[PDB]
């Protein structure tokens, strides 16, 4: 659960970082 | 000369069935299609966005090992 929802906060930075590039 | 579901407990399978149900409904966010979400999740179960999924695999492989062993053991 932790790394699922540590999971989704990292595919939520990521697809930000990609969203910003 | 039922040591299968012995080995689980009961409990490994709701834990599995709630967690595949929070990772399929993170899935789902990333009708049929659902229950192919369900299909891709009890389908790593028994070993045959992305990174959650091979995350996930992982897990499950290393949990199906466990099992394995375990069963093996316990039998």
């Amino acid at each position: 659960a932790g790394g699922i929802v540590a999971g989704i906060f990292l595919i939520f930075i990521e697809i930000a970082y990609k969203s910003r590039a | 000369n039922s040591a299968f579901l012995e080995p689980f407990s009961a409990d490994v399978w709701v834990m599995m069935f709630v967690m595949l149900l929070i990772v399929s409904a993170v899935a789902v966010f990333v009708s049929f299609t659902i229950g192919k979400a369900i299909w891709l999740l009890w389908g790593l179960v028994f070993n045959n966005s992305k990174i959650m999924v091979s995350v996930w695999a992982f897990f499950a492989v290393i949990f199906l090992a466990s099992y394995t062993a375990n069963l093996a053991a316990f039998m």
